[PDB]
Order: C-alpha cells, then sequence, then structure tokens
RNA sequence: UUGUUGAUUUUGUGGGUGGUGGUGCAU
C-alpha cells in the first residue's frame, strides 16, 4: 500500500519551496496537479492512459 | 460570531456547491492548479512535513491563498461533511480531514466577508 | 430426414466457420489500429480543443447535503396479522414435534440411524472474560444480586453485529457462563437463599439465549464437565459430588 | 474537424464496434474519454451503431473514466437513447440484455444516473414498459440512501404519471432510511389526491400503482411520521382508497406510532 | 475502494425478497 503518497510526491527544502520530482501529465485535459506514475523504461499517465518516455 | 463560527457556515455553504477540496491529495491538487481560493489547515498534524508542505504551496508567490489553523483535524472533518448523523443528532463515526481547500465559495454570506476581511 | 440433418448440420459448420473468419479479420483489424494507435494519438492531440450547471441539476446538489443533514428514518417490514402469525407459530410447532418423533425413533442429525452408530462399538469498556475466573474478578466486587446485571452488560458490549470475532468470545462466554452458574451452587448459600435464586435463574435464562445460538461451545464445554467429574469420582467418589453437580445435570435438561 | 488521418482511424474503429462481440477493444476506443473532444470522436464512431456489447463495455470505460458532468452528458446522449431505441423497435419490447448491463454500469455513478436516465427519461415521455425496466434495474442494484432519497424527493414533487408513479414505488420499495425531509415529501405527495380549494390530482383517477405504492409507503414510514400526518394520510383512504388495498393501508398507517 | 479514483465501494453480523416470468380469463 501508499501512505502519504502526497508527502513523496511534492518535496520542500529547509526555505520552504515547494519543487516537484515527478514530470506533469501533457494532456491539458488532465490539468495541473497530475503526476505520472515512474518507472525506469517509461513514465505512465494513470489518469489518460498515455505513455511518456522517461528521457522527455 | 466567532472566526471559527464563521468557517462552520462556510464549509457547509462550499458543500452543498461540491467547491471543497478534502484531503491533502486532493488539496494538492487544487492548489497546484491555482483553483484554491481558501485553505484550512490543522495546527495538531502529527507529520511536520505536512504542514511544510500545504504552507508552501498556499504562500507560493504566483498563487497566493489565506491559510488557516485548526486545533484538530475531527472538528475539521465534521465542517468538511465526512461524519454521518446519529439519531441523537450528534456527528457519529467522524473522519478526521488534516486539510481543506476550497474551489468555490457557492454563495456570498456575511460570513464570508468577515473572514476575508480577517486576512486584508 | 437424414439428409435434412446433414443440411442442417453443414449450415451449422457453415455459419460456424463464416463468424470464425470474422473473428479473424476482427482480430487483424484491432491489431493494425494498435499498430497505428500512436499516428492517430498524436493528430489528436495537436486538436485538442482549447481549455453553468443546470437548475434541475443545481437543485439536487442541494438536496443530497439538506438530506445529510436530516435524520434518516429506520425501516420496518410489513406486519403480519394475528392469524398469519397464530398460522406460522403452529407448524413450527408442528415441524419441531414432526422431527422430534423422529428423534425419538432413532434419527439422528449427522438423517442417520442409530444403527449405523452400532457398528464396530462392541469390538472396540466492559470485558468478557474467556476463563471462569475472569468473569469472578470482574464480578468480585459485585454483590450476588448484581451477577445477572454484569452478565447481560458483557453481552450486549460483545453483539455479533459490534464487531467482528464477537461470536467466538460470546461463545467462549457461553461456557464461562455455564461454570459460573455451577460454581455459584457450589458456594454457601444458605443465608441469602432468595437473593441466590434471584441471580441463579436469571443467570440459567441468560445461558438459555447463549445456548440458542452457541450449541456447540456449550455442549463442548458440557461434555468436559463430565469428564472431569468422572476423573473427581476416580478418586474421591462421593466426596467429588457436590450441589453443583446435581445442579449441573438439571440445567442440561433444561438446555 | 478531426484531422484526417484520425478520422479514418476511427472510422476503421467505429466498424470494429459494429461486429465487437469479444476480445480487446481497440486501444484508440479506450482512450476516448481522456480525450476533450471525446464527443466528436464519439460520433465518428457512430454509437448508434455501437454493438450491445460495446454499449456495455464503452459504459464501464465512460463512466469511471470521465468526470460527473461529463460522464452524465455521456449518459444522456449515447445510453439512454439506445435504452429507449431497443424498447421501442424490438417486437416484445424488451431491452437486450448487454444494454441492461449497461443501465447498471451507469448506477455505478449515482448522481450522473439520475440526471441522465431517470429525470430525463420520465420528463421526456417515458412510457409504463421504459420505467419498468428501468425500474427493474433499479431495484436489483444497490443505491445510496442521500441519492436516491434526493431522487425520490425529486420525482415525488413531479406532476404524476403511472410511469413516475413506478420509480416512486421502486425507491420505496427499496426499503431506505429516508430522512424526515423525504418521507414529509412523501406524505406531502400523497395528500395532494385528497379532495378538500385544489388542483385536479384530488379528482384524477388512481391506477393501481399508487395503491401499492401508497401500501408501500404505509408500511415501513408508518413510524416515521407524526399524528397530524397519519391522520391526513387516513382521510387519504377514506375518500381515495382502493377496494381492497385501501383497508390494508389504514391498518398498517393505524400500527404506526409516531415520530 | 475504483480504473489513476474519491466514499460510488470493502469487511462482519442480521435480513426482505420468486419477477425486463409466462399462460388464459373477464371492456
Amino acid at each position: 500500500k501508499v501512505k502519504l503518497a502526497v508527502l513523496s510526491y511534492y518535496k520542500v527544502d529547509a526555505e520552504g519551496k515547494v519543487t516537484k520530482l515527478r514530470r506533469e501529465c501533457s494532456n491539458p485535459t488532465c490539468g495541473a496537479g497530475v503526476f505520472l506514475a515512474n518507472h525506469k523504461d517509461r513514465l505512465y499517465c494513470g489518469k489518460c492512459h498515455s505513455v511518456y518516455k522517461v528521457n522527455a | 460570531v466567532t472566526i471559527e463560527d464563521a468557517l462552520k457556515v462556510v464549509l457547509r455553504t462550499a458543500l452543498v456547491h461540491d467547491g471543497l477540496a478534502r484531503g491533502l491529495r486532493e488539496s494538492t491538487k487544487a492548489l497546484t492548479r491555482g483553483e484554491a481560493l481558501l485553505v484550512v489547515l490543522v495546527s495538531s498534524v502529527t507529520e511536520a512535513n505536512i504542514i511544510k508542505l500545504v504552507e508552501g504551496l498556499a504562500n507560493d508567490p504566483e498563487n497566493k491563498v489565506p491559510l488557516i489553523k485548526v486545533a484538530d483535524a475531527k472538528q475539521l472533518g465534521e465542517w468538511a461533511g465526512l461524519g454521518k448523523i446519529d439519531r441523537e443528532g450528534n456527528a457519529r463515526k467522524v473522519v478526521g480531514a488534516s486539510v481543506v481547500v476550497v474551489k468555490n465559495w457557492g454563495a456570498e454570506t456575511d460570513e464570508l466577508s468577515m473572514i476575508m476581511e480577517h486576512f486584508s | 430426414k437424414a439428409e435434412v440433418m446433414k443440411e442442417v448440420i453443414a449450415k451449422s459448420k457453415f455459419y460456424k466457420q463464416e463468424r470464425q473468419k470474422a473473428q479473424g479479420i476482427m482480430e487483424d483489424q484491432i491489431d493494425n489500429l494498435d499498430d497505428n494507435f500512436e499516428d492517430v494519438m498524436s493528430e489528436l492531440m495537436m486538436t485538442q480543443p482549447k481549455k453553468p450547471k443546470t437548475d434541475l441539476d443545481k437543485e439536487y446538489d442541494i438536496k443530497v447535503k439538506e438530506l445529510q443533514l436530516d435524520k434518516r428514518a429506520a425501516p420496518s417490514d410489513r406486519t403480519k396479522t394475528e392469524e398469519e402469525k397464530n398460522a406460522e407459530a403452529e407448524e413450527k410447532k408442528r415441524e419441531l414435534e414432526q422431527q422430534r418423533l423422529d428423534r425419538m425413533n432413532g434419527m439422528i442429525e449427522l438423517e442417520r440411524g442409530v444403527e449405523d452408530l452400532d457398528d464396530g462399538f462392541w469390538e472396540n469498556s466492559i470485558s468478557c472474560p474467556r476463563t471462569h475466573d475472569a468473569l469472578l474478578d470482574q464480578v468480585k466486587k459485585l454483590d450476588l444480586d448484581d451477577h445477572p446485571k454484569i452478565v447481560k452488560n458483557i453481552i450486549k458490549a460483545y453483539q455479533p453485529k459490534l464487531a467482528e470475532g464477537n461470536k467466538e468470545k460470546l461463545g467462549k462466554f457461553t461456557a464461562v457462563l455455564l461454570r459460573h452458574i455451577i460454581f455459584l451452587s457450589n458456594q454457601n448459600y444458605l443465608k441469602n437463599v432468595q437473593s441466590f435464586k434471584r441471580t441463579q435463574n436469571a443467570l440459567i435464562s441468560i445461558l438459555k439465549s447463549l445456548s440458542e445460538k452457541y450449541n456447540r461451545e456449550l455442549s463442548e464445554e458440557c461434555r468436559d464437565y463430565i469428564n472431569e467429574m468422572q476423573a473427581r469420582y476416580k478418586k474421591n467418589h462421593f466426596d467429588a459430588l457436590s450441589n453443583g453437580d446435581l445442579v449441573f445435570f438439571s440445567i442440561i435438561g433444561i438446555l | 474537424a478531426l484531422p484526417e488521418k484520425v478520422i479514418k482511424a476511427y472510422t476503421t474503429v467505429g466498424s470494429i464496434l459494429k461486429t465487437w462481440t469479444h476480445g480487446k477493444l481497440p486501444k484508440l476506443f479506450k482512450v476516448i474519454p481522456s480525450l476533450r473532444n471525446w464527443q466528436d470522436v464519439i460520433y465518428v464512431t457512430n454509437p448508434e451503431e455501437w454493438s450491445p456489447h460495446v454499449v456495455y463495455e464503452a459504459t464501464k470505460l465512460f463512466v469511471s473514466n470521465l468526470t460527473a458532468k461529463e460522464s452524465q452528458k455521456f449518459i444522456n446522449l449515447i445510453l439512454l437513447e439506445r435504452f429507449r431505441d431497443n424498447i421501442e423497435t424490438s417486437e416484445d419490447h424488451s431491452l437486450n440484455y448487454h444494454i441492461y448491463r449497461a443501465v447498471k454500469k451507469s448506477l455505478y455513478k449515482p448522481s450522473a444516473f439520475f440526471k441522465g436516465f431517470l429525470f430525463p427519461l420520465v420528463e421526456t415521455g417515458c412510457n409504463v414498459r421504459e420505467a419498468t425496466i428501468a425500474g427493474s434495474v433499479l431495484a436489483k442494484v444497490s443505491v445510496p440512501a442521500l441519492h436516491s432519497s434526493a431522487a425520490l424527493s425529486y420525482l415525488l414533487r413531479l406532476p404524476f404519471s403511472p410511469p413516475t408513479t413506478v420509480f416512486i414505488k421502486i425507491l420505496l420499495d427499496k426499503k431506505y432510511a429516508l430522512p424526515y425531509q423525504t418521507v414529509d415529501d412523501c406524505v406531502y405527495y400523497f395528500m395532494r389526491f385528497r379532495i378538500l380549494s385544489n388542483g385536479e390530482d384530488a379528482t384524477r383517477v388512481l391506477p393501481v400503482i399508487w395503491h401499492k405504492a401508497f401500501l408501500t409507503f404505509a408500511q415501513r414510514y408508518k413510524n416515521d411520521i407524526t399524528q397530524d400526518q397519519r391522520d391526513f394520510l387516513l382521510e387519504t383512504v377514506r375518500q381515495r382508497g382502493h377496494k381492497d388495498i385501501g383497508p390494508e393501508i389504514r391498518r398498517e398507517l393505524l400500527a404506526g406510532a409516531s415520530r
């Protein structure tokens, strides 16, 4: 199971600035706040089901 | 009329128009999208980085969103409507909410005016 | 007839093959689209269009929250008339009686017979106390007349619906309660025979309710006491026998 | 217009859905809900030509993926019309098994269901056969009390029609923990058929379904009404009671205690 | 809990239900 998944998705430094380590979805329909599920070979969108390259 | 009582009705009015994002994952999604007009955060959250994240997102320079502190997550969940009502009418089986974000006020009430006036 | 049947079979085989060929074509058509899936989507993404509720809809969202506020009614099944209730009762009295007379006559419910048994026999907040001692500690400070109250409270605190695993606790409690009923009889009660009588019968009634649902737990404990009684009789003879032993046989007759 | 290369591809997809019965749906079809112009992509796929198997799978796909509002549109425009089309065009006026499931999968989203089938259908000339088939789908599937009570409240305030009276009976048959406001809305609906000034509902002839619905209400909710409401409902039996159902209603209503 | 989603489900205990059922009959 995943517990406090929001904790890992968003990182805060000592200054308090928020940094996103997980890429946003390119699909405009999904909107912001949607992060792609990360895997070595490719990066995957849960909501749209699209497949993106990790390099991109 | 206290500030806490003002939020109690305001959250209920936001519920009627489906204008609340309930929970961290929904709250951060609202904040990153710029859909957040107000953030209600619990001070007694066990994990500190939860407080840091919501405070950082609420204080982002591009989209500054007002933030409120709540003593207990359980009462915030009750205002968010998570809890159910018993035969006596008291809230039963209530679920705690660490953070609640308002996407739509729904109706303009005098209690909304005090909250924005307090922030201004 | 035979030529008709052969024609029917050939047509069925013909249509089956036609359906199979169609399925073969469909799967290939699906494969090709999966191959051009990326090209088709990329064109769709570029042509994606750029970024009020009905008054009928606006009312409904208000209702659910107002209903969320309003207290909820309990449902009640239709009330049966006195004749149907009297009619319903009598068959159950009959059915138990026709089951009863069968068991009088050897119908044993594993519906085998006694003769089957005769093959090879001769040839060879509130705490639920899982143990008898645990109950006493809970009721240690309570008066004799207060035992039914605590025993009833334990059942209410641990009903099956309240939580998972309550059925085993209550079933274990059924065994515990029987020992307490027998235990009290062993204790001297000539001083307050009345108060003992008002606890003793009440506890039996509670066991009767417990037995109705926790038979297997009760029957196991009842058999255990019989073995214990025999073991004590083996060494002490009559000295093993006590008042609670007489009471124990009587309760078995009740239940 | 969509890109021309896309149009041929989804035109090819639409051909499959015509004859699709089993297997994996085309990957292009499965990604339609994510698209903003899914309606435009859906039209080129010819929804009216979708096979009953496709309608069942599409509803699973779109109700799960699309938002509540967008699901309501997919609900209202496609499956509702297909539901009406199949009953009207079928010889026995029955509904296909796959379409029948497709209504159940839409019930998984109660709001988009009620605002997309039930209220549009009853408000758009629903016939007795249509209400019976939809009511059976409503009866068998579990629906939330909150959404059902709001749905029950909506129907009770609508003008009387036998098709709507069915759905009112189905919801009452569901044996829900109706909120007292809904109970009052139920009682309000049943008073309006008494003769007093009053509308035609006082003098309108009442079919058996209303009496069964009125017998239906009394059996559970006799204990959830006040004495004054009970007395008003008793007058309804005296004025508008049925020959055989009416005495039963009076017995159930009298047997209930006040809240 | 769904397929990412958000309370629509899941669990335990109780528990009503024959009903997109047919067939004839009486305007």
